[PDB]
């Protein structure tokens, strides 16, 4: 629970600034919404340098993938179906096991 | 204690390894989150063989994913079990090989071999007693076929005693996707004979033939092809992870197999494959497993054993059974088809039993055997590689990397010396 | 990550750019302004203001062609500095574009490619598009390869361009430019995609039921070709094929880098209504001489390498079945030095449809890139014509007055005798 | 507390000072009266709560400064600070150095003396003039000469117009230019030579304004001086003072002539369509076609580079850009500088004037390279002055003014020796 | 009883110490006001080592912030804990050195020592039993590299027996921001070898390498770099401030770390740096600390120890462990990498245990070691200084101060003699 407590604390500390972040966006988007794009890019970047889908099991953690010689270009998702996994159970009934 | 490190090379290797890491995660009751949700105590007793401990009741696969192209990892990471692998184990680069064995083996591999060597040594020093590593790749690529040979050569010098098993993918002549595929294959098998304890030759076309006929699947994807190879190789170490009526291990099979070090290529076989219509009329019995296995259709290589002589046979079984039929069937098949077995070695059949059945299935069996059929692949490659080298076609790609021309000959010379002595073992 | 930069040369190059980039805008989803209401990074680049900028260099020697783009719908899509223009053109003169007029704008274009190479981190290759007929597309294009070859020795240099049609012609002095351009596409090219518009003219009228097509209708089909090549790069697939993958598995010798393309199916919506589309059906049209995008019959030659790009709703099962059927055809001959000459590539995303186009919306598609020796007869017709021109000494005063030596004509003519001879050696 | 005093001379000095001062006022928020509805390095407080520019505009013609006196900022400026003369030199260094200077030398000296009395810790004297005008040449020469003995240690920055190699607004400019160089050699600490033609080409090519003017040029001059002074005015992770970047620019007492560059300089319409980041801006600072002096550093070798980033910027990107520019064979360094960079970072982005030309941009860069490629311009001037002095044209004017004609040959030989020293470094 | 006075030199030193004083104030539970809001009794048990008592339950840092320019003092007190420092401890001059070692060491050094030494002596006579002072400075500056050398020399005469550690900042050749950087480093290391008990060689570039790769920070500022350099020297004295199973202090290591007095240069190391994605897949174990400890990428100096032989190793662990694992991992790493260890000293590793974990974390480890790789740095400086000094470049700035020319020669001789006897010990 000690590391579980710190896990909830990380959720607690990441939240509080998001209120402080949000209220500027609502205050800034009082005249025109034509101009709020960098906020939407900023609050949807994610926790860490990740491009793919968020992992709801681990708490929205976005692990990075930076191992490319001396360049270290982050891996982008070309986007696809991303279908639910076989579980080995779907095919075993598809194959009659 | 008895640990295995998974080496993962190439787009072929990355996809099949991702498939393999899912079935045993289902077997060991591990969620995509990473924790343990299983019910039986034996589902979590020997999970340290493939997994390493992580805080919060989490386990991480002991894999080293390698490819020369960065986009393959994103497909691996976007996979449903994509958040189960530690990112530091992933090693890759932005410059590929372009199906060139030479570029992977010499030019671009030399900049990446250091980092993967750091990763595998990190995983090697983690476990107290390592039995050996495990690399899966394709011989038709530029990374697994290419620098994957270079990785094997180094770790044999570093760790000679540890076992080195390879579920390598040999290209098919009837269906191929690469013209320099004989070039990479001829420069790869020479690395196999010198540095490999045992190799398993899986052909995708033979896998394609099975689901054409045995499973009658309308549209089986490569994930289905990934499903068979993972199930085949999960049956190799099911006796290792779980106790059985007669226990065995990788070293138990390999020591009981290899009569001479030059011969370590085999065809694997899997028992429980039936189509949907076949499930309606069947009875799960020991002879039906044995009957299905010795039919040459079930086999996932492109060699007919009826044209050669079965050198040795290893037949492991998964699930709770009796040894009455297990011995009575192996004796029956030994005596009936006597001409397909060599006379110099009696009792070529090696048997092992694993009590734990596969998940969601009752009975199963896995078999590894050496026969004189395997040169149907090797010599047929020689019908290509030699008939592509005499005019020096596609050579400037290989010559531009800075190596000589004697290497193609010596790899060819080793391959002709490989078959020739092994021809002699047929008529002995 | 993977990136492609377009260096289209000439008015034709400007016009196919207009066609390609509109198609590129439709697939990813770019608005005419340039905002989304990373599959796009290979073609587009992010700005500070979050604009997605085309990574193409539109270069031309006359203002009028590029100024039409400046006043088009996508005026606020292209950077104005990027569209490079010239005050004076060559007017169907290779010599003016290669010795007099090019030198004024050599640096300014060459600073641009460096700046575009600055933006990209890992550059895959260069797409250079031009025409053999026009002076700028032949003269100015020939010089720039010579300079970017020494600027980037390793970077790939793809070449789709327009060959003069063997009967119809928009110029009389075209063979002088065409012959003198063949030197650059030999020692400063990695691949080549020669096409006459006449083959497109026959195919569109026969298949797409447009009896009065325009140049944009042609450019839509060529855009489909470039889209199919980069499709495995932009989106995921079962067998992703990069640029270097099929550069290796298409080029047996450095002197042989002229495949022939083929796209299928190409059928109208009313035509599509009555016919089933399947992998075997659509792949069979790719070997028909009447559907070839180059006026030659491969049945008079022999394939040594065929590159295969499946797109859309495709399955590896029908991939191998189609390959099996084609290999069992005496009409399709293969060279004795390539038994496996199919390079399989599989993508998921189906090709999109442009409103106002000609192709109907389909679920599956195929792309074909076969190198053969039947292309060499087309160069012989150019040798047949240009030599009978050059003996008469016509139009010689035009080129000599520019300031190049007349002996280069004979050398360029002498060269293509050697290229045609080399293709005959493979034909043996 | 850091203080920089302006000593602007001539028509160029007056116009450039008015430019720089509107940029200082808009930067510090000061209204045209001089009231605020950082600043102390340029302004000074008064009993009335006004802010006083620390500038000395000096000219020999009245009208150039009376335009300011009837301009908008008349109440902002000091009637005593603006020092005017009745009769000019009319492009005559001899008039400007021997006949008309001594009348108001004392007045100018007293004005800067009271300004230095007002200042507590003086950082620098920024002195602006031209090499073409007789006023901006001879008066600058004499005030450097007396200011050197008035303050031995106080640093004297020298921003001056150099005659353009092709276009010229005068015929008798090279005589003044060759006679002035002694003072910028032996009485200057840094020199920032500028020719108009380079800025002309820059503003036509990049800024899309086909018909610019002197105020358009003065906007960029004010911008570069402001970017120089931004580290003193506001906070930065690596603040850079005058002493730091003169020490890491001047290897020898005879070599104090660096060349400058500002990036990015693009109009707003084109600024719509490109990313502006550290690598692109530092690559634009290195292009020979963007250099504000008509010479190619690719023909010479860089031996020092001062660097002033500004705005939204990270030292990680700074180091990455430094690595990228170091990995380039087209860019050369002399063998005795493996490390020749002087990096500084400031937080506040460069502000924008309404009616200006540059768009507001979050990150900017100012480059100051000391190289050996500048000597070719002095060589061109040497050829022009040699074929001037061969027939002894316009000599009678200066001789009647009252200098000794051997000083012409002495200055020619001195600049030849300077070029020889630059050859020795090169 | 065992007290440490925190000397502070230069802009780099001021920012490093300011981050440091915040860090231990968090550790000891000290509010920005200066009082105690902490919970554990051990959080206030040995706080007198760094703090001095004031009325109202207030504690003041025992720091002497010294710099030659007042432009950094404002940013020091503009920070979070800017008002926790006593204003009388701030000692600074008016004019800086401009990255000139000569000016800081001799010219504008002479008047500012007396204010520094009086403040230093006042804190010296405050505590009863001083273990030793502590100074952080940069070897590429004008005050930390220059002035910073002078006060060390005088306090060695005043206080010889007290421990003298220096967390100096050595300039990097690949990434450098100063042209006269080799000259300052040439004349500072000679002062380091003669008068210093131990030195910690930090490098900003290797800190930049870590944050790019180990932490994968998108925008690393110098505060992040200051966070690391404060953490390691927090791990040096955590065993001093808090009891452990096996106790140690500065003199426990320094006696055990110096085989011969000429060698006092060490490269530090901190075990648990992981990126946010690395938090997800790990098991916190002592072998994981040791594995990350000896990976050559973890060092934040500019020398790979795999090219050198290891003289002596320190491993100080912060928190609660069992030492059988600690001894087995030290034994495991000693036998495996036998070639990298010296043979004339078996058991090169010294181990220490601090029971109190670092705040916000469960487990950490700190590492100090002397290897032959550090000589790679000194000759690498020599290749650039000799390239400068052969042509007498940048010399008139130094020569104008007033020293003679042999000081560079003797400083060049000293480090050449240093590396020669260092090479012999390999
Ligand atoms: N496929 C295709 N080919 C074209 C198109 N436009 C012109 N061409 C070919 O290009 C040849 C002439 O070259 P252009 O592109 O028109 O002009 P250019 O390349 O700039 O050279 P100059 O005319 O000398 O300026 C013609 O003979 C056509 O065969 C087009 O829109 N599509
Ligand atoms: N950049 C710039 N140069 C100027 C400006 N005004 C004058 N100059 C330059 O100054 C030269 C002539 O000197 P002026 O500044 O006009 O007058 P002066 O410096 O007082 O010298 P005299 O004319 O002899 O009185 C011209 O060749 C111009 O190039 C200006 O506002 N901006
Ligand atoms: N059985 C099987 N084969 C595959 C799969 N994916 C790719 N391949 C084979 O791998 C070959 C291409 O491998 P490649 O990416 O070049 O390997 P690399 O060079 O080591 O990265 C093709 O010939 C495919 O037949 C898969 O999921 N299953
Ligand atoms: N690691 C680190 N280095 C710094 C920091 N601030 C400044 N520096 C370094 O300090 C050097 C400048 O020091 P300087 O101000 O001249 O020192 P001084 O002359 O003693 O005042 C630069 O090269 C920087 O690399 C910091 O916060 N962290
Ligand atoms: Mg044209
Ligand atoms: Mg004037």
């Amino acid at each position: 629970d000690y590391w579980r407590l710190t896990d909830a604390l990380t959720v607690e500390k990441e939240k509080e600034f998001e209120k402080y972040a949000r209220e500027v966006i609502n205050f800034e988007s009082e005249s025109t919404k034509k101009y709020a794009y960098p906020m939407v890019k900023a609050v949807q970047e994610g926790v860490g340098g990740g491009r793919g889908p968020p992992f709801v099991g681990r708490g929205g953690i976005r692990p990075s993938y930076q191992a490319t010689d001396a360049t270290g270009v982050q891996l982008p998702c070309f986007k696809s179906q991303g279908s639910k996994y076989n579980d080995f159970q779907k095919s075993k009934r598809r194959l009659g096991f | 204690m008895r640990e295995i490190v998974h080496l993962q090379a190439g787009q072929c290797g990355n996809q099949i390894g991702a498939k393999f890491w899912e079935v045993i995660s289902d077997e060991h009751g591990i969620d995509p989150t990473g924790t343990y949700h299983g019910d039986s105590d034996l589902q979590l007793e020997r999970i340290n063989v493939y997994y390493n401990e992580a805080t919060g009741g989490k386990y991480v696969p002991r894999a080293v994913l390698v490819d020369l192209e960065p986009g393959t990892m994103d497909s691996v990471r976007s996979g449903p079990f994509g958040q189960i692998f530690r990112p530091d184990n992933f090693v890759f680069g932005q410059s590929g090989a372009g199906n060139n064995w030479a570029k992977g083996h010499y030019t671009e591999g030399a900049e990446l071999v250091d980092s993967v060597l750091d990763v595998v040594r990190k995983e090697a020093e983690s476990c107290d007693c390592l039995q050996g590593f495990q690399l899966t790749h394709s011989l038709g690529g530029g990374t697994g076929s290419g620098m994957g040979t270079l990785l094997i050569s180094k770790i044999r010098e570093e760790y000679p005693d540890r076992i080195m098993n390879t579920f390598s993918v040999v290209p098919s002549p009837k269906v191929s996707d690469t013209v320099v595929e004989p070039y990479n294959a001829t420069l790869s098998v020479h690395q196999l004979v010198e540095n490999t304890d045992e190799t398993y030759c899986i052909d995708n076309e033979a896998l394609y033939d099975i689901c054409f006929r045995t499973l009658k699947l309308t549209t089986p994807t490569y994930g289905d092809l990934n499903h068979l190879v993972s199930a085949t190789m999960s049956g190799v170490t099911t006796c290792l992870r779980f106790p059985g009526q007669l226990n065995a291990d990788l070293r138990k099979l390999a020591v009981n197999m290899v009569p001479f070090p030059r011969l370590h290529f085999f065809m694997p076989g899997f028992a429980p494959l039936t189509s949907r219509g076949s499930q309606q009329y069947r009875a799960l019995t020991v002879p039906e497993l044995t009957q299905q296995m010795f039919d040459a259709k079930n086999m996932m290589a492109a060699c007919d054993p009826r044209h050669g002589r079965y050198l040795t046979v290893a037949a492991v079984f998964r699930g709770r059974m009796s040894m009455k039929e297990v011995d009575e069937q192996m004796l029956n098949v030994q005596n009936k088809n006597s001409s397909y077995f060599v006379e110099w070695i009696p009792n070529n059949v090696k048997t092992a039993v694993c009590d734990i059945p596969p998940r969601g299935l009752k009975m199963s069996a896995t078999f590894i055997g050496n026969s004189t059929a395997i040169q149907e692949l090797f010599k047929r490659i020689s019908e290509q590689f030699t008939a592509m080298f005499r005019r020096k076609a596609f050579l400037h790609w290989y010559t531009g990397e800075g190596m000589d021309e004697m290497e193609f000959t010596e790899a060819e010379s080793n391959m002709n010396d490989l078959v020739s002595e092994y021809q002699q073992y047929q008529d002995a | 990550m993977r990136e492609c930069i377009s260096i289209h040369v000439g008015q034709a190059g400007v016009q196919i750019g207009n066609a390609c980039w509109e198609l590129y805008c439709l697939e990813h989803g770019i608005q005419p302004d340039g905002q989304m209401p990373d599959s796009f990074n290979t073609f587009f680049s992010e700005t500070g203001a979050g604009k997605h900028v085309p990574r193409a260099v539109f270069v031309d020697l006359e203002p009028t062609v590029v100024d039409e783009v400046r006043t088009g719908t996508y005026r606020q899509l292209f950077h104005p500095e990027q569209l490079i223009t010239g005050k004076e053109d060559a007017a169907n003169n290779y010599a003016r574009g290669h010795y007099t007029i090019g030198k004024e704008i050599v640096d300014l274009v060459l600073d641009r490619i460096r700046k575009l190479a600055d933006l990209c981190t890992g550059l895959q290759g260069f797409l250079i598009f031009h025409s053999f007929g026009g002076g700028t597309g032949s003269g100015f294009a020939s010089l720039l390869m010579e300079r970017l070859s020494v600027d980037y020795g390793k970077k790939s240099k793809l070449e789709f361009a327009i060959y003069p049609a063997p009967q119809v012609s928009t110029a009389v002095v075209e063979p002088y430019n065409s012959i003198l351009t063949t030197h650059t596409t030999l020692e400063h090219s990695d691949c080549a995609f020669m096409v006459d518009n006449e083959a497109i003219y026959d195919i569109c009228r026969r298949n797409l039921d447009i009896e009065r097509p325009t140049y944009t209708n042609l450019n839509r089909l060529i855009g489909q070709i470039v889209s199919s090549i980069t499709a495995s790069l932009r989106f995921d697939g079962a067998l992703n094929v990069d640029l270097t993958e099929f550069q290796t598995n298409l080029v047996p010798y450095p002197r042989i880098h002229f495949p022939l393309a083929t796209y299928a199916p190409v059928i109208s919506a009313e035509k599509a209504y009555h016919e089933q589309l399947s992998v075997a059906e659509i792949t069979n049209a790719c070997f028909e001489p009447a559907n070839q995008m180059v006026k030659c019959d491969p049945r008079h030659g022999k394939y040594m390498a065929c590159c295969m790009l499946y797109r859309g709703d495709v399955v590896p099962k029908d991939v191998n079945a189609a390959i099996a059927t084609i290999k069992t055809k005496r009409t399709i001959q293969f060279v004795d030095w390539c038994p496996t000459g199919f390079k399989v590539g599989i993508n998921y995303q189906p090709p999109t449809v442009v409103p106002g186009g000609d192709l109907a919306k389909v679920q599956r598609a195929v792309c074909m890139l076969s190198n053969t020796t039947a292309i060499a007869e087309a160069w012989a017709r150019l040798d047949h014509k240009f030599d009978l021109m050059y003996a008469k000494r016509a139009f010689v005063h035009w080129y000599v007055g520019e300031g190049m030596e007349e002996g280069e004509f004979s050398e360029a003519r002498e060269d293509l005798a050697a290229l045609e001879k080399d293709y005959e050696e493979v034909g043996v």
